[PDB]
RNA sequence: CACCCCCGUGCCCAUAGCACUGUGGAACCACCCCACCCCAUGCCGAACUGGGUCGUGAAACACAGCAGCGCCAAUGAUACUCGGACCGCAGGGUCCCGGAAAAGUCGGUCAGCGCGGGGGUU
RNA sequence: AUCAACGGAUAAAAGUUACCCCGGGGAUAACAGGCUGAUCUCCCCCGAGAGUCCAUAUCGGCGGGGAGGUUUGGCACCUC
RNA sequence: UCCCAAAAUGUAACGGAGGCGCCCAAAGGUCACCUCAAGACGGUUGGAAAUCGUCUGUAGAGCGCAAAGGUAGAAGGUGG
RNA sequence: UCACAAGGCUAAAACCUUAUGAAACUCCGAAGGGGCACGCGUUUAGUCCGGGAGUGAGGCUGCGAGAGCUAACUUCCGUAGCCGAGAGGGAAACAACCCAGACCAUCAGCUAAGGUCCCUAAAUGAUCGCUCAGUGGUUAAGGAUGUGUCGUCGCAUAGACAGCCAGGAGGUUGGCUUAGAAGCAGCCACCCUUCAAAGAGUGCGUAAUAGCUCACUGGUCGAGUGACGAUGCGCCGAAAAUGAUCGGGGCUCAAGUGAUCUACCGAAGCUAUGGAUUCAACUCGCGAAGCGAGUUGUCUG
């Protein structure tokens, strides 16, 4: 991914196909402008748990992780990008998408898996070792269990920032 | 003479002609006894050379000059810093 | 439908949408492209519609409801005040608002059944997916 | 209760009187009564106990009050306001009253 | 500051035609010198529209 | 304002607050102690109030740690909008020019500044 | 002092006119026209279901989009 | 009184809501003192609430009435 | 505070995660508006006393609202402008919209809004494009291998998408359901063998069978082929009463339409030349105002 310009007025970029941009840490809250198209193509498979580095034009180079993003309501389209400067040893609360693997012995008799949590809030997980995903087996579910947040199997050193009796998947039944 | 009602319901006529507000302000000057606000409870409390009338009215004890401190809302403070 | 308690009249005024995500509940969903009032039964028309496609499950997530209510001439005058309190309550829609959303029916499944619901609409629709995660 | 020390210190109409203001502090036995000046953020003359109580504590009553009226004219003070800080005025602080009440 | 009127007052607000009276033009083409100041600055601002404005 | 601490009292009244945690007793302050009176409880020295220690620092307070919660809060962007100019039969929308949020994020905080009196550097 | 018609005409006051009269009003209604099109008339989208079976040979729940100006109106613009 | 009312004041409709035509000898003056609604847990007639007790508690209560503003450093509650 | 969507949960109320609506809700909160001081700077009104009035039916448009059906050339407030009381150009015609405020004279000149084929003043201009419907010169839901241009998935000379020859299973007339239900009136599943390959199955069919073909496989060709979407211009949807038409003629061999660039036309606007008036200051007549003349500025719907 690579930037061009940082002016305030973004009249010169808007009737082009970039996209507006920030990147924060403490130290450097630098203005930004990217282009749409590759941003896209990217960010479509990074999101929240995923990084790339942002090489400004003169040759500096940064790793950053998406905070938030802003699309237009009337369009679906992006309209500015918020990234924010990785540490390198310890970050912040990532959310993570919540999957699920393997059909249910719930779903059999008329049952259906609803994801409940479509993205999940994990304290101190460490930066680089942020697990792209968080599969959930459901094979053991049957119609009217409720899968809370503290029975959920997270990837070494990672903690939970919600509370531990809080359903994030459950098998439902017909009508 | 009927059996239904006296004055008939569902009605929308009813107002009343009011005033009130602000009358000095923040760098004006006063002549002793002039009115500075009309206000309905304590929005703005009285502070130096800064009366209150029956009526929550904040009028001047002295001349001077209008001065007001913005506390954060409900400590609001009219006061008469003095020209002499 | 209706609402249990309330005023009784209200007013009317339009600007782009408030509070409406992409992707809450429901893994795909349907946005209005245009402003309008949307009838209690327009949406119940459109639950109907999807509930008898989806046959069994029950997955619909109707995210717009009306409360709006809106009022009527009872057969000429003007001679008179305001009027008739129970003429239909309705759902302020305005673009980019999400109207409804489904759950575990496929691509396929919902692209019909919300081709369904739009014909029922008094307004221009679009069918969408996931990528959208602002604050929770 | 702590609302009582604000209500009298409330009711102490600071610049409308003109007066500068007496305090007290008879909840323990080492009443420190100060002249506090209402303008500046000043204590101008004051008289404590700790400092030679005459083996009295709560008999040193007029003791206080004296080296207080004392303290006052060296400096030249005779407008005041006395503020009872919670102290129901009739004991401890009724004398410190009339003993400053008669000193000047 | 070099100021010319090049459209009518007429049709406009009051107050842009106050500020063309306040500017000493009077007629289209009516063109003058102007001072570099906010406050003289300001009112050829409030009229920017009606007048071609030079440097 | 040599310096540490304490008791009073300010300006400022959440970046000052809460929680959790630790230090301080016989200088100061707190409980405590007894009360027949002064004085007091629509009942009860609980509170006011009087006489006083000891005993303790429990409770309260003061002070210190801490960023779990509160509180404060950018940059960017958008909403909205003064003025200029348009689109649509309409609900409604756009462009140019300044102005400019709210919420959120980065982050910042367990304040700062006076006056007087008391006790310490054995 | 419900002088409450609340700046209060007298201390003191209801009806009726198709037997009617005068001064005016298109400042204002009935007819007609005009603007509008809720109502009215018609047409179109979608396809639940009816049709042995098959949505569309016929029929079209709930809902949606228009056209017309022949209805009942709205409004009160020329014409009293 | 609130809304309409376009962040000054003002602003119409047979627009949307709702009160007043009195009351209080203390519900006034002043000086003292007091501090609320609710919820959890524990208990006599009881037991959904009540009278009691501790723990949370800007106020979610009260203010003779309608609503709005205001208000616990009291305008609330009690006495001389 | 009131309303309200999905789930947790508990004996519902509360509380928790997610998600909203508000004229009479607000933790917040503009742009703007108003008071005052200053004029740091341009302008030319203001106030106070006194004489004479007229007017107290407004109208339209934009914007902000209510009433109304988010009708009316509707009604009622706020706000700005014009008409009223406004001529002149433009909008075919046309109080109001766009431009512009007419002191008088000229067979002078420049512009504005609008315009530049001919009626009819002035480019049948210049460049790159688009649209062949007379769209331009009647609206919509919905509909469409219409053409122009950017994009997002995929199968592909390891030989695709289409045509052509051959094949298309056996369990199994999957079970259930039923008067039957056998790939095809409706629930559950979509598991298995043989293999170059064949889904307990798409549309038609008879009363269920059969039938007739597709999903998948090979041979011969030989090259790009297909599905969502975006957006420009156009198509259908599109029926009204006396005779038809975009003002007409007529225009695509653009006189339509997006973007750019000059040039010209065009008013009672600005200008040239002359001339009159209003007020004002600056000269002089006259014993004094006061009024003459006289320039210069200024004014005159
Ligand atoms: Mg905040
Ligand atoms: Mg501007
Ligand atoms: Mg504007
Ligand atoms: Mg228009
Ligand atoms: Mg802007
Ligand atoms: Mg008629
Ligand atoms: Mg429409």
């Amino acid at each position: 991914m690579e930037l061009t310009a940082k002016p305030r007025t973004p009249k010169q970029k808007l009737d082009e196909s970039m996209i507006a941009a920030v990147a924060y840490n403490k130290e450097n809250n630098v203005s930004f402008a990217l282009d749409r198209k590759a941003f896209d193509r990217a960010f479509r498979q990074q999101s929240t748990t995923g990084l790339f580095d942002i090489t400004v034009e003169g040759g500096e180079t940064f790793p950053a992780l998406v905070k938030a993003v802003q699309m237009d309501k009337r369009k679906r389209a992006p309209i500015h990008v918020d990234f924010y400067m990785v540490t390198y040893g310890e970050p912040v609360e990532v959310s993570v998408p919540v999957h699920t693997t393997g059909r249910s012995q719930g779903e059999v008799q008329g049952g259906l898996v609803d994801i409940v949590v479509h993205n999940l809030q994990i304290v101190a997980p460490g930066p680089r070792r942020i697990p792209q995903e968080l599969v959930v087996d459901v094979t053991k579910m049957n119609i009217g269990d409720h899968i809370t947040a503290g029975d959920i199997k997270l990837p070494e050193g990672c903690t939970l920032a919600a509370d531990p009796e809080l359903t994030v998947v459950s098998v439902l039944p017909p009508r | 003479a009927h059996k239904k009602g006296v004055g008939s319901s569902k009605n929308g006529r009813d107002s009343n002609p009011k005033y009130l507000g602000v009358k000095k302000f923040g760098g004006e000057v006063v002549k002793a006894g002039n009115i500075l606000v009309r206000q309905r409870g304590t929005k703005f409390k009285a502070g130096q050379g800064v009366g209150m009338g029956r009526d929550h009215t904040l009028f001047a004890l002295s001349d001077g000059k209008v001065v007001f401190i913005n506390k954060g809302k409900g400590a609001r403070f009219i006061s008469i810093e003095a020209a002499q | 439908k209706r609402t249990k308690f309330r005023k009784q009249f209200r007013g009317r005024m339009t600007g782009d949408a408030k509070g409406g995500d992409y992707v809450a509940f429901g893994d795909y969903g349907l946005i209005a492209m245009e402003p309008a009032w949307i009838k209690s039964n327009q949406i119940e028309a459109c639950r109907i519609v999807m509930s008898r496609h989806f046959r069994r499950g029950g997955k619909i997530y109707i995210r717009i409801f009306p409360d709006k209510p809106v009022t009527k001439k009872p057969a000429e005058t003007r001679m008179g005040k305001g009027k008739g309190a129970v003429e239909y309550w309705v759902s302020v829609v305005k673009p980019g608002r999400v109207m409804f959303e489904v759950a575990g029916v496929t691509e396929e499944q919902a692209k019909e059944a919300f081709r369904l619901a739009g014909h029922k609409l008094p307004i221009q629709t679009k069918m969408v997916k996931r990528e959208v995660y602002d604050e929770a | 209760r702590r609302k009582l020390r604000t209500r009298r210190k409330v009711r102490t109409t600071t610049a409308a009187s003109g007066r500068l203001r007496l305090s007290v502090y008879r909840s323990s036995k080492h009443i420190y009564a100060q002249i506090i000046d209402d303008s500046r953020g000043q204590t101008l003359a004051a008289a404590s106990s700790a400092a030679l109580k005459s083996g009295n504590k709560t008999d040193t009553a007029a003791a206080v009050g004296k080296a207080l009226a004392a303290a006052a004219a060296e400096k030249g003070i005779k407008q005041v306001v006395f503020d009872r800080g919670s102290y129901k005025y009739h004991g401890r602080v009724k004398a410190l009253a009339d003993a400053a009440r008669e000193g000047g | 500051m070099k100021i010319k009127l090049v459209r009518s007052v007429i049709g406009r607000p009051g107050n842009q035609v106050k500020t063309v009276q306040a500017l000493g033009l009077r007629k289209i083409g009516d063109s003058r010198e102007v001072s570099d100041t906010p406050a003289v600055r300001g009112m050829v601002k409030t009229v920017k529209h009606l007048l071609e404005v030079q440097e």
